[PDB]
Order: structure tokens, then sequence, then C-alpha cells
């Protein structure tokens, strides 16, 4: 956006070129080097003159004058340059970094994590590191990577052998050999609980790659498909939960900051402690995990203690809402959405389940 | 049931609607409203006073206009809105954002002259439908525009070689 | 214009500003040090050239030789200052490069967000790098420091993770290491020596901001000098360091003077919680000095993310059927995150997230027609069970039904 | 072309329709997918109520629009 452009334009003043190679202090260095140069030159002249003296009065006067003329120039130029460096630094700070202090992230941190649950934050980090950044580790052969992980990163979680084998077979596949992947797929095909269509497609991809610019795309597709199939087969998370949680936290930041403003503007009270007041909108691949039903009349989630009930013509409302509308099963009523009367012939607790 | 009232007020707040509580009661307050574009009520700005009964979901809210608006089914001495959906065809399913954004423009775009609340407005609506627009613009001007809302509310020697 | 509702680049810049606040502090320190020392050296050269000019007054051969010796000394001094300036420039360029790399990173983000299936993957990779930065910063922040016998350079799990993941320039990992080293020295080693050196190095800034840390450090040293009876050293330390604080604080000094021979006024003074209270003071001052966030950012992100997707129903042949349910991949249901899930609040949903075309079965469950038919077809093909034609089977509560007993449902 | 309709509660519905299709057909489709009788059911596009006589081609559509489902209101 525009602020990033402001940073990028104000930062370039630190250097003295468009290529961003030379800083400002190089002027100080060159001035000092030049000063030493004429000091050396004037000393050699002094010696040529002394050895001769063993007309010259003016020849000595030039040396005397120059030897004090050079020092003043060096002093003047050097203090000027370091000042301009200091002034430029202060100007950059004031004109650039003072537009960021308005937002303090620490103000958002409410509902802090308990101090006794750091053994889980350090356990999810291990899973994420094992899942994603395992290929860069100098693990080498097996049965020593265990010691490497336990000593460097301190990773001692259950899902370790599977990830080590996965990394090894992926690295082997990266060299073009497809014996390991084919053998593993054929072995997995034997059981009566594996997704046969995905395994068959992966086998077809391996057969096409084995027959063979175009290879790189096929190699990447086969690698990604093997990753997905193996993660599904071994009952582990394809995407680490920590990544999804952080990605949700970003969006939650974006909406919270706004809610706090509407809080300072108009003073309102939210009396339900266990539920945060505002609302957050999440992408498609972060929502449909549990069946969520919001009652039309009460605008509240539906819980096992407040099961949903279906009316006469198959609308769905809460249980306490149906109790209130038809008081303890005494009178009848119509839907709050259509003119069809309803009685105690309403079906039992409807249960929503995601397939 | 305060949860429904709180959720509806929060939904009103999180949008661009300007809501002002009175003594922070959370059950009665005021909402800013802007006229719909197409209708002659285009540049008008108004303020609504709403009050939510304690039995809110099953009892209709009380909504009125504190400014002045000309309309057959709207009072002139006050702003007592009168339409069936709020009065007798209210189901415990509509919301405050819903009620405003649906049935305030809905009533603005469909006056009914069978049994009006403003008799002179009904007579004008039945007679002419061309000068009614200039009247409404007129009354809007004298009682509720942006301004009215703002008001009421040397020799260089030679060269000697040098040592490394 | 956000792809999956993500914030704009300016919000990302505002969100983690320590990355730009710490290198600036290092730069300011470098410039201040250079300016001070170079002014001192300039003054020395000025007095040197005054003395030399005085030497040239007498037009004698011996005085001329002395002048030549003086010029040789001047050349040596200028060579020394040249070497110092070279070192300072070398240090300057690295700190500039840090901000250069961070700016390039955020510019790459902006370029990604300014161009949808192909673009989404690039954003996902960028956010993978983002979470890697956060994880590395967290690991560097709180993880015991392991000393190196070779090259005697401190290192940690966060440092090696950053070095290996090629995110070296995006995190300082050294000012954080210094904070960790001093804090663990205070908490466990009880050394208290590194804190004194840090205070001595940064005395002017503490005095300008008037933080009560130097006095507290001296008081803790004096108390530690009385747990083991060294009365002469305690007295000399009192008279050398604790005296100049009479104007600022007097009751504490009087109490310290009273503590000279060993009353609930003394359990606090000799308790062990004072080691932490000196750690908290030091950490608050350090983070205020550099600009580091008072809390671990990863913790804030987790706190928001867990409560943002916690639902009400979120904690309450056979193998394939059990794996067929789509509720067994909730990121917050996993055994790792369960206690945090219980601690954090629920979520506020204003719309019902459900599936497309529900149908209700006689038992009392509502399913999706197309998904249920696909599951029946899959079960029939792989021979997990024998079924009559035109029949469906429900996963939970093992049972079979026909298509004539499914009633349409209308969620709202 | 597929079009979206937003209801009072908030639920968004996607549905298939042709430019030659009548508005009565759209109301019948919404009846099938919601269960609300078409007589007490109105649509709103660009702030204008739609009549049964006119078809979908009378009002311009960009093949991906956002209609609004509305109930019946009357003064008195
Ligand atoms: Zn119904
Ligand atoms: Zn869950």
């Amino acid at each position: 956006s525009e602020l990033l452009d402001s940073f990028e334009t104000e930062f370039a003043k630190f250097y003295t070129d468009s290529n961003l190679e030379e800083t400002n202090l190089q002027k100080c260095l060159d001035h000092t080097h030049e000063f030493k140069s004429q000091l050396k030159k004037l000393k050699a002249h002094l010696n040529k003159h002394i050895q001769e003296s063993k007309k010259f009065k003016r020849k000595r006067e030039l040396i005397i004058e120059k030897l004090s003329k050079s020092q003043r120039q060096w002093d003047h130029s050097v203090k000027k340059q370091i000042k301009y460096v200091s002034q430029q630094s202060n100007r950059f700070n004031k004109s650039t970094l003072n537009k960021l202090k308005e937002f303090d992230i620490d103000s958002v941190y409410v509902n802090k994590l308990p101090k006794e649950t750091m053994e889980n934050v350090n356990e999810a980090i291990g899973y994420h590191i094992l899942r994603y950044s395992i290929d860069n580790m100098p693990l080498g052969n097996k049965n020593e990577a265990f010691q490497y992980l336990k000593d460097v990163y301190g990773i001692t979680n259950k899902e370790s052998t599977e990830f080590i084998e996965m990394g090894q077979i992926v690295h082997d596949l990266k060299k073009g050999d497809t014996e390991s992947c084919l053998k593993w797929c054929s072995n997995e095909m034997e059981s009566l609980s594996s997704n046969h269509t995905a395994l068959s497609s992966l086998k077809f991809d391996l057969y096409t790659l084995s027959a063979m610019s175009k290879v790189n795309k096929e190699l990447k597709e086969c690698t990604s498909l093997f990753i997905k199939e193996y993660c599904a087969a071994k009952h582990i998370f394809f995407d680490s939960p920590l990544f999804l949680i952080v990605l949700s936290g970003l969006i939650s930041f974006q909406f919270f900051i706004k809610y706090k403003t509407i809080r300072e503007l108009a003073h309102v009270d939210w009396t339900t402690k266990d539920e945060l007041p505002f609302d957050v909108k999440l992408p498609d691949f972060l929502t449909h995990f549990h069946p969520i039903f919001i009652c039309p009349v009460l605008k509240e989630e539906t819980t096992t203690e407040n099961p949903p009930y279906s009316l006469a013509c198959h609308h769905i409302i809460s249980k306490k809402a149906l109790d209130r509308l038809s008081k303890n099963g005494t009178i009848t009523f119509k839907c709050p959405y259509c003119p069809v009367n309803t009685s105690m012939s309403s079906t039992k607790k409807v249960r929503f389940v995601m397939l | 049931s305060k949860r429904r009232i709180e959720t509806d007020v929060m939904k009103l707040l999180m949008s661009d609607h300007q809501v002002d509580l009175i003594n922070d009661s959370m059950q009665e307050f005021h909402v800013k409203f802007l006229g719909p574009k197409d209708t002659p009520y285009e540049n008008g700005v108004w303020r609504l006073h709403v009050e939510l009964p304690d039995n809110y979901p099953y009892k209709s809210p009380s909504i009125g206009f504190v400014n002045k608006i000309f309309h057959p089914n709207i009072d002139i001495a006050s702003g007592s809105i009168k339409l069936d959906v709020i009065n007798s065809t209210w189901s415990p399913l509509y919301d405050l954002i819903n009620i405003v954004e649906w049935m305030i423009p809905g009533l603005l775009k469909e006056p009914n002259g069978s049994d009006p609340l403003n008799n002179e407005a009904a007579t004008l609506q039945l007679r002419d439908k061309k000068l009614y627009e200039e009247k409404i613009k007129e009354y809007i001007d004298k009682y509720a525009t942006k301004e009215k809302y703002q008001q009421m509310f040397s020799e260089d020697l030679s060269d000697i070689d040098v040592s490394d | 214009k956000s792809i999956f509702n993500e914030p704009d680049v300016d919000f990302h810049l505002k969100l983690n500003q320590q990355l730009f606040h710490i290198p600036y502090e290092l730069l300011s320190k470098r410039i201040k040090h250079t300016q001070a020392v170079i002014n001192k050296e300039t003054k020395s050269l000025h007095e040197h050239t005054a003395a030399l000019n005085q030497i040239f007054e007498h037009n004698d051969v011996e005085h001329d030789e002395l002048a030549l010796a003086k010029i040789t000394e001047m050349i040596r001094k200028v060579d020394h200052i040249e070497r110092f300036l070279n070192t300072q420039i070398k240090s300057y360029c690295q700190i500039l490069n840090r901000i250069k790399k961070r700016l390039e990173f955020f510019h790459e983000l902006k370029d990604i967000k300014s161009q949808n299936e192909g673009t989404r993957t690039k954003l996902i990779q960028w956010y993978q790098s983002y979470t890697n930065i956060l994880i590395g910063d967290y690991l560097t922040r709180n993880n015991p420091i392991k000393y190196n016998s070779e090259t005697k350079d401190h290192w940690n799990s966060g440092v090696v993770f950053l070095k290996q993941s090629q995110l070296d320039d995006l995190i300082d990992y050294d000012v954080l290491l210094e904070a960790n080293r001093i804090s663990t020295s205070l908490l466990h080693e009880r050394n208290l020596l590194p804190l004194i050196s840090w205070i001595n190095e940064n005395k002017k800034t503490l005095t300008k901001k008037s933080s009560i840390l130097e006095f507290q450090a001296r008081l803790q040293e004096y108390i530690e000098l009385l747990k083991v009876d060294n009365y002469t050293d305690a007295i000399v330390c009192f008279q050398r360091f604790l005296l100049p604080f009479v104007k600022s604080n007097f009751t504490d000094l009087k109490l310290a003077s009273g503590l000279l021979i060993f009353f609930e006024r003394y359990l606090n003074l000799l308790d062990d919680q004072r080691w932490s209270v000196l750690n908290d003071l030091f950490l608050s001052d350090f983070y205020s000095m550099y600009g580091i966030s008072q809390n671990d950012p990863l913790l804030i992100y987790l706190s928001l993310g867990i409560s943002s997707l916690k639902t009400r129903d979120c904690l309450h042949l056979q193998l394939f059927t059990l794996h067929s349910l789509k509720r067994k991949n909730c990121p917050v249901c996993s055994e790792t995150f369960k206690p945090i899930t219980q601690a954090l609040p629920f979520a506020h949903h204003i719309q019902s997230q459900l599936f497309e075309n529900p149908i209700l079965l006689p038992n009392g469950n509502v399913y999706d027609s197309k998904k249920l038919k696909k599951l029946a077809k899959t079960l029939k093909k792989q021979n997990l069970i024998s079924l009559n034609p035109g029949q469906i089977m429900d996963p939970v509560d093992m049972k079979i039904f026909c298509e004539s007993d499914s009633i349409k449902m209308y969620p709202t | 072309m597929q079009i979206f309709v937003k209801t009072l509660t908030g639920k968004t519905i996607t549905l298939e329709v042709e430019p030659s299709d009548t508005i009565e057909n759209v109301k019948a489709k919404i009846q099938d997918k919601e269960g609300i009788p078409p007589d007490q059911q109105r649509l709103i596009f660009a702030g204008k109520q739609l009549e049964d006589g006119r078809t979908l081609s009378d009002y311009n559509i960009q093949k991906e629009s956002t209609l609004h489902l509305v109930l019946r209101l009357r003064g008195g």
C-alpha cells in the first residue's frame, strides 16, 4: 500500500546511490584516507628539504602552511559528514517510524493462555517443525535423527517415525526413483479401508512419471499427491493445526481492533462472558468443521442441552423456543416464517452431522 | 431475555448505522437514517427513537420519528409509524437491522390510502402524483436536511614518491 | 480486494513494528558512539597540530627533526582512526541490510497481493514463512541458552532454527539472546554481574527516564553481601554506591542501614521473590528501551485463533465409517490443544454454517443427499457391506433405510 | 448463469436460472428450496420490486447477481 511506499522512499536516503551499495559514512572514510595521504606527502617533502639543507625559506613556508591547512579541512569535512548522518537518521525516524506507534498489539491480548499449558504450545511447535521443515535438517540416516531432534530441538512426540520415513521417501522420490512409492502404494492397496480412487490415480501418476520442462510439473504434482495420500492414510494432519490457528488469529486481529472503537464511541455492555461479542468472517477452508445451527428466533447456537426441533412443516427452531411459543405443550401456533400451524406432533431432537 | 437485545444492538452498531443510547439504557435509543436513493425521499436525513420492551422477541418494538416527515401512514404531530408487520404481523424472527433496512424503505415506497393516518397527505396522494414529489421535497427541506440535522442534533611544490 | 479476508499490507507493517524498531535502536547507538569517539580524536589531533606549529617556530635542524617525528606520530594516529572508522562502517552496513531484507519481504507480500487459484498458493506459502518467523521468535524468546565450547558463542534452539530456515535477517535473535542470558543469570545463577555491566553501559538512558533499577541492583548486591557475613565489604559497598541516593529515596536507604546485623518488615527484604522483582524491572526496562513487544506474539495469535473457531459442539467397515465423518479434523479438537480450548471462550456466529440439501431419516439424523448417496456407492463398490438396491446407510448408529423414508428439511 | 438470493435471516442461496425464465419460475424454485409459499414472497433487485408478468430478461443481469428475498408489508 501507500505506507510501504513511504518506507521504501524514505529508507533509500540512507544510501548514496540507486543500487543501494554505498552508505553515508564512506565520505568520512575517504576524507580520512585523503588526509593521511597528504600527511605522507608533506612528510616526504620535509625530508627532501632537510637532506638538501645539510629560495628554501619559501619552500619551507609552503610546507608549514599546508600542514595546518590540511588538518582544518579534514576536521571541517568530517564533523559536517557525521552531523549530516545524524540529522538524516533522526529525520528518517521522526518522519517514518512515528506513524506506527498508534497501534500497540499488546492491547489486544486478553483472555491470556494459562501458564500451565506451555507444555502444549511447545508440543504443537514440534509437530509443525516435523511436518514442514524436516528436509532442511542434516538428519542423514535414521536412528541418529532421533538424537538430533531430542538434543537440538527437543522434539519427543509420538508422530516422529512416520514423518522421518515420509521425509526419506520424499527425498528418494526427488531423485526420480519410484520403487519406494510404488511399493508403498501397492502395500496400502491390500486393506479394505483405503481410498481406492485416490491410490489408483496416484499409481497412474507414478506410471506416467516412470515412463518419462514437463517432468518438473509432473514431479511436483506426484510429490504433492503422495504427501496428501500418506497423510490421509496414517491418520495425521495434512496441515498443522498451529498454522490454521495463526491464520485465524490474523483475521481476528482485523475485526477486534474495529470492535474496540465502537466500544469507545458508544458505551455498551456484553453480559455473556464465555462468548466473545463481535463476529469474525473466515475463509471457506476454515469454517465447515462442525455443524453449526443458529436459531432464527433466539439467534443463539444450538447445544446438546438446547436441541433443535422440527415443526409441523419441517422448519427447525430451538427447544426452549418451541416451549415458549407453545407453552409446555398446551396451545398451538404457526411458524415464525410461514402460515402453517404446529402442534405437539413436532418430531424429536433433530441431529445435524457433517458427512 | 437480554441476549437477543444485545445481539441486535451489536449488529446495528457493527454496520455504518449511527446508534446513540439514552442514559446507556440498551433498550431505548436513537438510530440515524438516510433516505433511499430512488424515491423523492433521496437527500433527507432523519432520526428514529426506538424502544425495545423487556419481552422483546415476542413483543413488537416501539419505533417513532423525532423529526418531521410527510407521509399518509406516518403522523405529522409525531413520528408514530403504523404498519401491520410491526403491529399485527410481527413474527419473532425479524431484527433491528432487518426492520430498518427492510420495512422503512418498504413503507417509504408503498403508501396506502385506504385508511391513512395523515388525511391531507391521503387527499394529496389520491389527487395528484406529480406535485406530491415537490411537496415532499419542500417539507423535507423545511424540517429535515443535512443542515437541519447538524443544527438540531600556492606552488603545490612537486610530487615526491611515497612508502607503502 | 483481499483474497481470503486478509488484512492489507499497512496493517501487516503496523502489526509487527519491533522488526523495524530494534535495528533503528542499534543504528542510533552506532552513530552516537562514532560521533563521540571521533570528536575526541579530532580534539587530540588539534592539540597535536598546535604543538607541531609551535615546534616549527624555531628554524633549527634539531627542531625540524622533532617536527618530522611529530608528523610520523600524526600519521600513526590517523591510521588508527582510519581502522576504527572502517570497523564502524562494517558494523553499519549489516544493520542497514537487516531493514533492507525486511522491507523486501513485505514488498514481496504486496506484489503477491496485487495480482485466483494460482495466486492463493503463493499467499499460503508467504503465510507459512510468516508463521515460521513467529515460531522462531517465540523459541528464541524463552528457551535455555546452551553455551558453546568451540568459539565460545552462545546459541539456542531458536537461533539454529532461524539459521537453518534461511530467515536469518528477519529476526535479530541476539538482543533477544542477551535478554535471555541476563534474565536466566538473575533467576538461576544469581550472578547479578551481567546486570551491573548492562546498567553501567546504559546508565545515561536510565537516568534520563528515571527508572529505579540502578538503586535496586545496588540494594540487591548489598543484601546478598549480608547473607554471607562480609561486614567490611558490605560497609564499603554501602558507602560507595548506596549513599548518592539520599535525595531520591530515603526510607529504603534507612531500612538498608538498619539491615546491618542480620519484624515483618524484613521477610520481604530478604525474601527470594526480590530476584524476580529485579528480573521484571530489568525486562520491562529492556523492552521499553528496544521496542520489543511485552508479550510473545505467537501467544496473542493463538489466543485469538482458538476462540475464533471454537464452537458449542466442539469437545463432546467400522473403521472406514468412523473415518468418514468430517468433524474429525478440527484444528482445536486435537489432543494437543484441548486444555487451551477449555480455557478460552467460545465463538460468536451470526449465521448457521451448514450443508446444501438436508434430508431427515426416521432415527432422527439429518444428512446430505448427494454425499450420502456417494457414501453408499463407495461402500457398495469396495464390498464393505451387502446392500439391497435403492437403499442408503447411515454412518453413525449402524442402520439401513430406503429413499422413500427421507423427509426434506428447511433450515433457516 | 447462477444467481444468489439473500433472505431476511441472512442465509444465501445459489440457484440456476435462464434469462428466458419467468419470475414465477424463480419463486417456485425458492419455494422448493425454502418451503415458503410463492404468494407471500417478493424479490428486490436494485431497490425495486419485481412483478410476475415481466420475465428475467426485462431486468438486466450480469450472470452473477444478488437478489433479495422479502415478505409482504402493508400499511393501515
Ligand atoms: Zn413452517
Ligand atoms: Zn472442533
